[PDB]
């Protein structure tokens, strides 16, 4: 059973932050509100490894008064430490991205996410609608806009469960994804007890390039802290899925990068698996918000942080 | 025939020091008095005093100092250097010896006090000073000093100076570097504004050796350049002294945080060079002392003028600074305990004081050791309540006993005793005196350990009589030291008027018994003992030797002692410790107490998260004596801020590396502060307190441990 495996193989550890403390935790442990939102153009610090080391040297000349890129997080009425970006209006914490060319790195405060998701956005029952909607779909900056890999920041909280799956007809794939959805939400109800997850209405965002990426909100009112906690969530969802009708956990670590949707090495494009009880344009549109894509995106009073899943 | 005038000495300054012909054991000092008549018009007076090698050694504390050493140390002030940090003890000893010789060879001098001054017209020096019969003194007038100087020391020079002495305070490194290359002060920038009651003086300088960019006022309206010809006896020729006589003010006043010592050293150095560039006179001594002239620094801020310009300056409270200047002849804090006796005279006095005591307290002095138990204490961890608990203090007892035993051993040269006695009498009424004594008594006992031994023995006698009387006045001394002690009564915890009666009767009985015992040991007191009831309490809990918390269950008043207060975070920690102890002892087992204690710790850590980026909040003060983690040369580029570092170094831990918050400009930009480290230290203190409370009120051996790795570490790591 999945109930028994959860009862005997995970040690939930949660702390209930309240009110002002919880709001401070969200704002200081999750990306700034502006970092998510699409912008007319990108502001950031985008360069290869060597030139990035040089820019970091210049910033470390300016602050006295390659994991440091993710570490350069801050607060400020005065602009933060990362403002290396050379723009004052930056807000932290920022997304930090890995790029292939040669390896490049970007620390971005804004981006044109419209141009990233524009080639793959759209204007019966649930299964047929999903199949139909799915059927209906160089320098540092440019090669940024070709591929990007989100870098896991061990200093930020996790708001999206983001699974990388490495697995044939398309009928089988879509039906298997629906069963995957049911199993994963059984797992989520187990792991996240205080939340009312409706097993057939809770969003799972499926992206196919066989290679899949599954993206779920962490249910309110939780956030997840820790690479080990996310590894445990992944283990539980893997077990829940493998104990339901079918026919990677090393990605959660400080500094490890994960290919984002709408980016190539094949391009990750939405595969719409509508929940059985949805009420669907918003689901399709949300497949394009970067807040379903990043580990550390802001969620949408009490906040029960799950910070440990112990066990031998 | 000597001419007498009713004057008042505004300041006593050291002008010249030399050695007369064919002299090898005694030197001479020419001392400059800034005096003022009733009308306040300043006049300049001089005196010549003689010091032998034995007096210098006695005021030095050892036989290392030579008269030839003082001669070269005082000729070396050509005013480009900063000599008194080559040997600060030398200069303190020389200043104290000259003042003692001046009081011994010319008369009882007193700053800001009516004196009759008589001088010899043939020689020109003041020959005898006496205490004037009558006359209202002139009012000591102040001037407001603002002095800011930008001095370009190479940071690697400071790096090397600190590398030679790892615990060096960086103000001392700044001054040592200025001493190495004095031109740094000449080619520095300086803005100075001096506001007296008459006009405003102001100068702004780009190179302090070049004409001012900004001028406002003349330099002849602050001061007056006086040439006075003197004939120092036993020396060949007439010699002319050129002095500055401050019109309508007697001392400067400088603010606390803005105070910079190299700024004033450079400013006075330029004043000295300007005034004494004209030939045909004598160049004064250029000497300054302060906490910043010792490698390990010094706790109390000041800087004393020994020589040019000739008048004080206060790094401030202004009334108290003036009173401490006047009552101590201006030698404190400059000379230290030398303002009472020469250190080499403290052994004998101690011996004499020992010889005059009753044999029992004689043996108690003979055997005294710091850890020796004296009375029936409470042996922590312990808890009392609901009882009537009282705290008592003998306010100022150690200073009183030091003064008394000094006058007892006076059979071992006593104006210092008179100053100490006036301080003791003044402490009950004006707090500058008590604040002085708090530093003076430990420094005196640091001069000689026999004094520690004597004073601890007499304190043991006081403790023994307190216990004896406590037995008979319904009192059990549960803890304390002897000058402050707390205990409990055998009176009904419900009758409060009876309580107050018993407290008062016990207070009178103990005061009488201690006074009688000190009197029988011939230890006479300069003002009679007062036993202060610090407070009445109902419960008390003791967890360490000095860790104790008192609660009064009827008006909800507490007192906490033994809890470290080394930062704002520890202040908040103390606050929550007292709140949670209020709740815990109002709960009248261990389970509910632990629940309340963990709630307190959790709430503490959340509120700490709300201050997760405040550098000043989480910074702890490290003393020159604890180990301190160094920092790369970046702190060595702080500049002027390095000078306001004489005792304490505030340090944060960021992500773990230390940061001296005060050495860098503002706003600080830092990685997130390592709140985990700081909270771990704070919680270690809190667990000591809580473990003691649990073991005292309920006898549980299960210590209080608050799990931090689990449960609320994730917020920071």
């Amino acid at each position: 059973n999945i109930g028994e495996y959860v009862k005997h193989n995970v040690t939930p550890r949660e702390t209930v932050l309240d009110g002002d403390t919880a709001k401070a935790y969200l704002r200081a442990r999750t990306y700034a509100p502006g970092a998510l939102t699409p912008a007319p153009a990108y502001c950031g610090a985008v360069d290869s490894a060597t030139k990035m080391m040089g820019r970091l040297a210049d910033a470390e000349k300016l602050v006295p008064r390659l994991l440091r890129l993710a570490a350069t997080e801050q607060q400020g009425p005065t602009p933060p430490a990362i403002a290396l970006i050379r723009n004052a209006a930056v807000q932290t914490p920022l997304p930090v991205y890995r790029i292939s060319m040669g390896q490049a790195f970007a620390a971005l405060a804004w981006d044109d996410w419209a141009r990233i998701t524009r080639d793959a956005r759209l204007a019966p029952d649930h299964g047929a609608l999903g199949r139909r909607l799915t059927d209906r779909i160089l320098d540092a900056g440019g090669q940024m806009y070709v591929n990007r890999n989100e870098i896991f920041n061990g200093a930020l909280a996790i708001t999206n469960i983001i699974l990388d799956l490495d697995i044939v007809p398309f009928r089988r794939l879509h039906e298997a994804l629906g069963h995957f959805r049911r199993g994963a939400l059984a797992a989520v109800q187990l792991l996240f007890p205080a939340a009312r997850v409706d097993p057939d209405a809770y969003p799972c965002y499926f992206f196919k390039s066989i290679g899949l990426r599954v993206c779920m909100p962490v249910p309110a009112p939780y956030v997840v802290h820790g690479s080990l906690t996310m590894r445990g969530v992944a283990r539980v969802i893997q077990q829940a899925v493998l104990l339901d009708d079918f026919v990677d956990t090393g990605v959660y670590a400080h500094g490890h990068s994960l290919r984002l949707p709408y980016f190539a090495k094949g391009r990750l494009l939405p595969v719409f698996v509508i929940p059985p009880a949805c009420k669907v344009p918003a689901f399709v549109a949300a497949h394009a918000d970067p807040r379903r894509f990043h580990f550390h995106a802001p969620p949408t009073r009490e906040i029960r942080v799950l910070h440990s899943l112990g066990g031998d | 025939d000597i001419v007498w005038v009713e004057e008042s000495v505004s300041a006593i300054t050291l002008y010249a020091v030399w050695l007369p012909p064919r002299a090898r054991e005694y030197f001479h000092a020419l001392v400059y008095f800034v005096c003022r008549n009733a009308a306040g018009e300043g006049r300049a007076r001089f005196a010549e005093v003689s010091v032998t090698a034995t007096e210098l050694r006695d005021f030095y504390g050892s036989a290392d100092v030579a008269v030839v050493a003082a001669a070269r140390a005082a000729t070396t002030p050509a005013a480009s250097p900063l000599e008194p940090l080559e040997n600060p003890t030398l200069w303190r000893a020389l200043y104290a010896c000259v003042l003692a010789a001046l009081e011994r060879q010319t008369g009882p001098v007193a700053l800001f006090a009516p004196l009759r001054i008589g001088s010899d017209p043939r020689t020109g020096l003041v020959v005898k000073v006496e205490r004037a019969s009558w006359g209202p003194p002139a009012a000591p007038r102040a001037a407001l000093l603002v002095a800011e100087a930008n001095i370009d020391i190479d940071p690697m020079a400071l790096a090397a100076r600190v590398a030679e002495h790892p615990d060096a305070r960086l103000a001392w490194a700044r001054l040592a570097a200025i001493r190495d290359t004095p031109q740094c002060a000449s080619a520095a920038s300086l803005t100075v504004n001096i506001t007296t009651g008459t006009a405003l003086f102001a100068r702004e300088y780009q190179t302090l050796a070049f004409p001012p960019i900004k001028k406002e006022g003349a330099f002849g309206d602050l001061v007056e350049v006086c040439e006075v010809g003197l004939r120092p006896r036993g020396h060949p020729q007439r010699v002319t002294a050129r002095v500055l006589l401050p019109r309508d003010y007697d001392y400067f006043v400088s603010a606390g945080e803005k105070f910079s010592a190299p700024a004033l050293v450079a400013l006075f150095r330029q004043w000295h060079t300007t005034v004494h560039a004209a030939p045909g006179a004598l160049a004064p001594v250029f000497a300054f002392l302060g906490p910043e002239f010792e490698v390990r620094g010094g706790p109390v801020p000041y800087f004393a003028v020994l020589g040019f310009p000739g008048w004080p300056t206060f790094t401030v409270l202004v009334r108290g600074a003036a009173a401490a200047y006047a009552a101590l002849l201006g030698a404190w804090p400059a000379v230290g305990a030398r303002v009472v006796l020469p250190p080499r005279a403290w052994p004998g006095v101690a011996s004499a004081a020992a010889g005059c005591l009753l044999p029992a307290v004689r043996e108690a002095v003979a055997r005294w050791h710091p850890a020796t138990k004296i009375i029936q204490l409470l042996d922590p961890p312990a808890a009392v309540g609901p009882v009537w608990t009282a705290r008592f203090c003998f306010p100022g007892l150690r200073a009183q006993l030091l003064a008394a035993l000094a006058d007892l051993g006076g059979s071992g040269g006593r104006t210092g005793l008179a100053r100490l006695d006036a301080l003791v009498v003044a402490a009950p009424s004006e707090p500058w005196a008590g604040a002085v004594l708090e530093r003076l008594v430990p420094d005196t006992c640091n001069a000689c350990p026999a004094l520690r031994q004597l004073l601890g023995g007499v304190m043991a006698a006081v403790c023994l009589q307190i216990e004896e009387t406590a037995s008979s006045v319904k009192f059990a001394v549960c803890g304390g030291d002897g000058g402050a002690f707390w205990g409990v009564f055998n009176v009904d915890p419900q009758d409060a008027d009876a309580a107050s009666g018993v407290i008062e009767d016990a207070r009178r009985a103990i005061e009488t018994a201690v006074g009688a015992v000190l009197r029988a040991n011939a230890v006479r007191l300069r003002h009679p003992l007062c036993l202060a009831l610090e407070g009445v309490y109902t419960h008390a809990v003791a967890w360490s030797q000095a860790g104790v918390w008192f609660w009064n269950s009827r008006d909800n008043t507490d007192h906490l002692g033994g809890f470290p207060l080394r930062g704002p975070a520890y202040t908040t920690a103390a606050g929550v410790v007292r709140d949670t102890l209020r709740r815990v002892l109002g709960l009248t087992d261990a389970l509910t107490a632990r629940g309340l204690m963990e709630d307190a710790c959790d709430r503490l850590i959340l509120d700490a998260f709300n201050k997760r980026l405040d550098a000043e909040y989480w910074s702890v003060r490290v003393s020159p004596f604890e180990a301190s983690d160094p920092l790369p040369p970046t702190a060595f580029r702080g500049g002027a801020l390095l000078d306001a570092e004489h005792y304490w170094r505030r340090v944060v831990r960021v992500c773990s590396v230390g940061v001296p918050v005060d050495l860098y400009p503002r706003p600080l930009v830092l990685p997130p502060v390592d709140c985990a480290h700081h909270l771990r230290e704070i919680l270690r203190e809190i667990e000591l307190v809580f473990t003691g409370v649990l073991a005292g009120v309920w006898g549980e051996g299960g210590k209080f441990v608050y799990p931090f790795d689990d449960k609320m570490s994730f917020l920071f790591a």
